[PDB]
Order: C-alpha cells, then structure tokens, then sequence
C-alpha cells in the first residue's frame, strides 16, 4: 500500500499527517501523472465536503492543479457520487473527492477516481506514489501559453441533481419523506431533489458549520434523524453520510433500519421488476447471519468476497451482475450510477416502495 | 397583449446591459410551451421591471448564472438549463450561451434575448429563422413584429 | 528587498522564478506575522490581475494564508487601488493584490496590502522576512478549530466601482472618450466606470483571454488607442496600465500627453480651484527637467523626491501634501482615494475638462 | 405568511449573516402593527416571495438596487426602491450612515422591527417596536425573526 494513499484514498489529520504542502505537491505530482496516456490539455472535475478544514486541502489541491497543466471546471459541495456522475457523463480523465466520510472532523480525505466510473486503479496510485516519493523534482511548470486557467463549474452541480432525478424514473410525491443530510453535502442536491419531486421536507442539520460533518448527527450518529421523524409523523425516513458514502433509513417504528435490510429490500424489488441481474447480486462477509439466511430463503444467489468496498466495486465488475451493496451503506446501483451512491440508493428505495406499495414498517421483513 | 411597457422595458434592460457589457442569455415565452423546461431552476416569478432585470442579470452576482426565462407580462425562471441545439450552422464566434439561445430555435417556438458577454452584440434565432446584430431601433422593430 | 520580500511585496515569475510552493509559504508565514501583531482573527483582502499563470500563484497564497489562522476573504480580478480602497474602506487588517503592471506576460505579481491603507509597512515585511527566513514551520496548525474558511468577496468590483462614482465630482456624460483596457486590471471595473459617467464609450481590448494583458495595447504602446481615437472621433483617451495605477491619454489630434504633463493639467485645475490645499505639490526628479520649468512657471512650488512613489508617499506622509508623483501618470489624490489609481487619474482629468471648459486640446498645451 | 415563509426567515437570516461577512450593508422590513406600503409606494415593487437568491443579488451595492431600503409583506418583500422615514434624535451613537440611523428612525415612527446590515458599522443589528439592539449574535437574530416573523 501507498505510504498516504490506501484503500479509500489518502485520509490523514489536516497539518499532521498530510501537510497542505504536500498536497499542493499532490495535485501537481498526480497531474503528471494523470496526463500519460490521453492526449491534449486533458480535463478533470473536483469536489468535497462541507468540512472547514475540507476547503483549504481542496485549495491546495486546486493550487497544484495549475502546476503541470491540469484545467479544473469544479465545484466544491457534492458527494463523491456526484464527482463520479460528473466524470463519466464529462468525458474527463480525472475526478478526486475530499472528504474523510464517517470519521471526525480532524481528519480529511482525498482520494482520486476512475474516469471510467468505478475508482482508479492500483497503476495510478502506485504511478502517483512514485512521483511523490521521488528525491528530485521532475514536474514541468508552464509559464507561457499552454497553462490553464481555472473555472467554476457551479451550474454543473445542476446536472448532478437532474441525473438523479432522471434515475428516479418517477415521482416521489404522496410519500412524505424526512432527509437527514446532518451537515454532509446533500444539502446541495437531495433538498433540491425532493422539493422538484412533491415530497415533504424535514432536514435535521442541514446547515454545515465546518466542525459539524459527522458529528454527533449522520451515519455515525443516526438518533436526532429517527427521533425527528418520529417526531414529525414521517412516514419514510432516510439519512446520509458526511461524504454520503453510505446510507442509512429510519423506521417509522423509531427502530434502525440498516443496510442488510437495504439491501434486502433493494434486492426484492428488483426481484419482482425482473431487473436484480442474471441470478447472482454481490455481498459483503460482514452483513448479518439472518441477512443472508433471508436471501438464500428469497432464492437470489448470494456471492461472498474479501471485505472492503473496493472488493465489492472488484467482484461487481467481474461478475457481470448490476448491483453490490455493503450493510454499511455502500450500495453499488450499477444500473443508473457510475460508482457509490447513497441518493441514488435512497432514490431507488423510495421508487420501489412507491411502485410496490410495502410498508416502510413491513420493509425489512428479510 | 399592447406590451408596450413590457417590450419597452425588455428593450431598455437589454440596451443598458448591451452598452456596459452585462453577460447573460434571457428569454420571453410564446403561444407554445416553455413551462416544463423553466420549472428546473431556481424560482422568483419576479414583476417585470427594466431595473430588476438589469439586477438579475448582473455578472458575478448569485443569480447571475442560467437564463431568464418570462411567462406573460413578468418573468418566472433563475438558472433553468435550456436545451441546446443540433443545427450544424453555429457560429464558433457565437458562444455557448449563444448557442443555448439557438437551441430554442427548433424546440421551442418563441425567440429569446441573447447578449454577447465578450462583444455585446445583439442576436436572436426564433421561428426556425434568425436575426443578429440589429441596432436598438432594429431589435424594437423586432420587438414590435415579436408583439 | 529583505530575505524573501522584493520591492512592492513579491515580484516574479510564477513557476519560473518564484515557487508555488514558496508562494504558499509566504502566504502562511506570512500569515503568521500578521497574527503575531494584532489582537483577535486577522481579516484580510486579496487581489489579482487578470494575467494567465497569474491565478496560480494567487491559489498558492490563498492556501497557504487559510492555514495559519486569518481567514483572508478573497475577491480576484481587481484592481490593486481598488483592493486597497476596499481594505481601507470596509474595514479590513490586511489585504493582498497581484500584478505586474508595464511587464510582460511571462510574470505576475505579488504584492501585500498592508493594514494602513498605504503601501506595506516595514515591521510587517521585516516579520514575514523572519518566519520565511528561519528553518523551523512552527505555526499554530489548526486542525478543527481555528481554521479559517475561504469567503469569497466577488463583490469586489462593486465597492472600488463605487470608489470612483464618488470620485466622479460632477458628470462625465457628454463627452467622447476612448478606454483601451490592455486585458488588465480595466477588464472588470474600469469600462462599467467610464460608462457609469454616462458618456459615449470606446473601448479596445476589452475581452481579455489571459495571455493578451500588455500585448499590443495599453502603456506599452499607446499609438493603437491613439489611431482608435482618431478612427471613432472621440474626444478624449484613456489608456490605463497593468494594475489600474499608471496613467496615460492621447488627445483629439493623436499626440502624446505626457504623466508630467496630465500632472501639470491637474495641478492648474486643483491651484485655479483650490483644492489642492497644500499648494506646495510634491513631484518627482524622474520627470523631464523641463516638467519643473512648467511647474515654476505655473506657480506650484515642488519638492524632489527619489524615483518610485514609495518616498513620495514618504514625503506626503511627512509634510501633509495632498498630490505627488512620478511621470508614469499616478495623479495619487490622497484626499480622494489611498494609492496610485489610474481609474481615479482618468476621473480627475475627465472632472478637469468637465468644470475647466476648455476642452482637452488646450490644457496640455502649458 | 406560512412555515414556507417560516424558512424563508431563516433564509434572510442566511442572507444577512453572508453579507455581513462581506459588509454588503443594506436595510430591509417586516411590518409590525401598521402598513410599510404607504412609504413602500415610491418604486416599481416585485411581491415575490423572499428567497435567498434573490434578496442576496438584489442588496448588493453599486447596481440597480443599492440605494433605498426592502420594504416587504406577507412572505414577500415589495423589490428595493421605497426607504422608510429617517430618524429625529441625536443624542444616539452618531457612528453610521443612513442604514443603522434611519432603521432606528423607523423603530422611532413605525412600529417596525426591521433588520439592517450594516457597512458603516460593519455587522448587524436589530431595531424594533421602538427599541434596538446592536451588534447582537447570531442566535439573537435567528431567534427573533423567528418570534417576529
Ligand atoms: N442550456 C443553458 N441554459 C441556460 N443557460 C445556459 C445554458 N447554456 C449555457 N448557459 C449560460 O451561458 C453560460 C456559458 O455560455 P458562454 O459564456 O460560453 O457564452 P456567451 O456568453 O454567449 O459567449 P462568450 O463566452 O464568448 O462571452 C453559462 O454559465 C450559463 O449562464
């Protein structure tokens, strides 16, 4: 493994493990690598989270990006779905998302993506570790005319809450839903998604205050959503993560509803739409024991790899299949994201709930 | 309708942005629809004033991106995407924005306010048909022929 | 120049001779020396000229300076009177513009707006020499707490417009002027300006695409304003200078007006009017000697200071005088604005021909 | 007057908060026991609904909208272009323009509670019902629009 750089990017404290420095080497180190095999000036997207200490990485890798050439059309609130949707409906060559997701908010992450769709793979960490841990420098500067010049992408966004939209493939009015962003990014899209489509609005945190992602509200701290809701009488509950990685839902009994039953219900309803895959959807070893017993009782063929989402991306693109979901909340929904994606999940839980009609209640019967 | 304050405004509000290079693409509806492609945006339903006009469309501002698109006698739209044309006749020298106000010109039916953000030259493509660069007393014959 | 600080802040060559990375750094050393002298946060400006390697090293600052605890808000594509107006107007302790004015593209600047509302004072330079001059980095990294969010001020350009609408003095309207605005600091305020009098406007040059700043237009050859002038037939010229300081015109026949000469032409303006209340007007010896011949004819007393307006706003400081200058055309009306400000020249000049009657083909004729 | 209002209180507060981190000084109202509309007459009003956009483009200075005070209504507010009456008195703080003063001209007139940002005294500050407060926190300000709303 890359000394920085691992299995969800590089995640360090800010000014303690990664230096802003450093990260300003980053972008430029990884911008003389990401120009190896396109042709021309190629083009990249960013994005990252509502974090105070988020903006100043995110600048430095901005800074860097204007030190090998590598023209930037960014934004700086989406999730990494977005970055992702935005790097395969863009045509660029690179996508890089900063955020450290679930953890506190004294650290941050980056971590470059895949242009294909998925994250990028073990040849260009290891290309961008070597320029790194490399004594001299090599990187070229242009001065004159060949540099680029940086843009806001801030009408761009639009096409990442229209894509989900269109994901929909349906309106998500009569169910009054309750969003949890809780100081994430999904104050960007999913208030904007829900109001277009006739929902009801109740966000719990939904204004970022910079030492608030993921603290004591979200994926790791789901009680003020739930309590909310019940609150409130919602009849759907749904949460998301600083870096809506995951995903979680709350229950109208006040219960937690994790993302085993997620996935179970996800699976079932693409069982009945004929649309799950061949026969075989992805699992990750560490959902529960009665997940997994109800989808071998359900008769969906279950396939069990090493833990990790990356795992999970590796065995969803081998295996042909359109679907792979963790019970963390990862939920690989192939057949209308290009990687992870928690509004998209949530979006396609509540199509399913509406065209099938079962009880938010009866939701996670497997 | 006798729009003769609103298509007076409208003039107004693009003469003074035309003259002081204010960079926007705006749009006024017809006798066809336009409500499903203006519903995506950001909503006012502002009353149709010159100086509100020349506000909205002010560069580097919070509204400032997306067109303005009016229904009426007043304007309901902020940063709703138009769709973008097919025609292979686009100028190069017209720009992007220029080249979503000639997207309407076969998906829609009504004509639009496009100002050059590099130039300032005036332009529009509606019917199917077009008319660029006409002085202020040419886009109020236009505007007139428009009413 | 100290250990890392050149004449009027940084100037050099971004990626060439500066280094990005030394560019952050003193940015956040930087940051550090003025923390180190003023009770509670830090709130600065930041500026930059519209040159193309220009941004880079104004995103290498402005990530450095978000480090070390000041919170500089940021608002580029300015000018830099205009920046230091501001500073000194909405209240700020600091502020940064960045420009390289009569050089060519190959270079940007970098120059630090101090506190005072004058140029950077020389405890703060000799402060940001010692933290950019010792080995050890030992500033207070904030991980969570502490840290300072990037504001952006886009609304920049309306604040040092409205610097000069106050400075208008009577209308400008009438009038026939020309305004080459060289792809430079003109290409943002100073044609919505010259149109804010309400006057006919021709202006050259004004779409800058990043690589034109100082090519072929503006105080480098100022023969394509003057044929412009005489094609459109308009009355008077504007042709401004990299960074909106410097200021030069040519007049309805096509000559050149010299800087001494617009200061001569301002001069008898202000002593007719007596405005300039410390009649004893500073100047400068870099002039030509028969500019002080015409300043002893006109009955102007004036005084000799070095070459360069840092001792000239020395000596205007010592004294108490209201105007002084080099021969660039820096018609710096301390009771009017903080710094040279050729916008504010151009005002002056326009005010002059308005209330003098005469037009502008009589004025440089003393 | 609804909870969509409710929000967009909370909105404006958002709005003020982001130009008072940019000194973007302007005044605006909420009416509070007799009708605005009388010295809200001077200008071509809008009547749209208050949202953060809008009023967040339209009280920059240096534009077709800086001078005069918002004048509003309902969950609404008249466009820019009709100030309330100035103040009287001068044995107050002298320290600001016409904002602060003639915002506490109107708590002095009208019965008003209006929110003024401030670039002549750089924050914001509350004048209402013929008191005032100035340079108060942010859950101040969120607190009472939210109870004056
Ligand atoms: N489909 C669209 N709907 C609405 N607005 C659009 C659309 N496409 C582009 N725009 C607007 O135009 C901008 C981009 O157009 P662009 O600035 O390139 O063109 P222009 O101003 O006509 O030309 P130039 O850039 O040469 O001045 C966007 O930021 C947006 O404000």
């Amino acid at each position: 493994m890359g000394k920085y750089f691992g299995t969800d990017g590089v995640r360090g404290e800010a000014n303690v493990e990664l230096t802003p420095e450093m990260a300003f080497k980053l972008g430029r180190f990884g911008g003389y690598v990401l120009s190896q095999h396109e042709l021309g000036t190629p083009k990249v997207y960013v994005g990252r989270d509502t974090r105070i200490s988020g903006q100043m990485l995110a600048s430095s890798l901005i800074s860097g990006l204007l030190s090998v050439g590598i023209e930037v059309y960014d934004l700086g609130v989406i999730a990494t779905p977005g970055v992702a949707y935005l790097v395969k409906k863009d045509g660029a060559s690179a996508g890089v998302m900063i955020s450290a997701s679930h953890n506190p908010a004294l650290d941050n992450g980056i971590k470059f993506f895949g242009g294909d769709g998925y994250k990028l793979e073990d040849e260009k960490e290891l290309e961008i570790e070597a320029l790194i841990d490399a004594e001299e420098d090599t990187l070229p500067r242009p001065s004159a005319q060949g540099l680029g010049m940086l843009h806001d992408y801030i009408e761009g966004v639009r096409k990442y809450q229209a894509f989900l939209k269109t994901t929909a493939e349906g309106n998500f009015e009569g169910y009054k839903v309750v969003l949890d962003t809780a100081n994430g990014a999904a104050y960007t899209s999913a208030r904007a998604v829900f109001a277009d489509l006739e929902a009801n609005l109740t966000v719990i945190g939904e204004n970022p205050d910079g030492l608030n992602i993921n603290v004591k509200v979200g994926s790791t701290h789901p009680e003020a959503m739930a309590k909310k809701v019940v609150e409130t009488g919602s009849d759907l509950g749904l949460a998301f993560d600083g870096d809506a990685d995951r995903l979680i839902a709350v229950d109208e009994n006040g219960e937690i509803v994790d993302g085993d039953k997620i996935m179970f219900i996800v699976g079932k309803y693409l069982l009945g739409q004929g649309k799950l895959a061949q026969d075989t959807l992805v699992t990750t070893v560490m959902s529960n024991l009665g997940f997994h017993l109800a989808l071998e009782e359900a008769g969906i063929n279950s396939v069990i790899t090493a833990v990790g989402d990356r795992y999970v991306v590796e065995e969803m693109k081998k295996n042909n299949y359109n679907f792979g979901g963790e019970q963390s909340g990862h939920m690989i929904f192939l057949d209308y994201n290009t990687t992870g994606d928690g509004q998209l999940s949530a979006i396609q839980l509540l199509k399913v709930m509406r065209e099938t009609g079962k009880s938010l209640s009866e939701l996670a019967s497997e | 309708g006798s729009l003769d304050g609103h298509i007076s405004a409208y003039e107004k509000s693009f003469a003074y942005m035309s003259e002081r290079k204010i960079g926007a693409l705006i749009a006024i509806e017809r006798g066809q629809n336009l409500n499903e492609f203006v519903s995506t945006g950001i909503r006012l339903d502002a009353d149709i004033t010159s100086e509100l006009l020349i506000n909205i469309f002010i560069p580097n501002t919070p509204l400032h991106d997306g067109a303005v698109i009016v229904q009426g006698n007043k304007i309901a739209v902020t940063s709703a995407y138009l769709p973008l044309t097919e025609k292979s006749g686009i100028s190069k020298q017209f720009g992007t924005r220029h080249r979503a106000a000639i997207g309407l010109s076969e998906v829609s039916d009504a004509l639009i306010l496009v100002v050059s953000e590099e130039t300032g030259g005036i332009s529009v493509a509606h019917n199917g048909e077009f008319f660029a660069d006409i002085s202020k007393e040419k886009f109020h014959d236009i505007l007139v022929a428009i009413l």
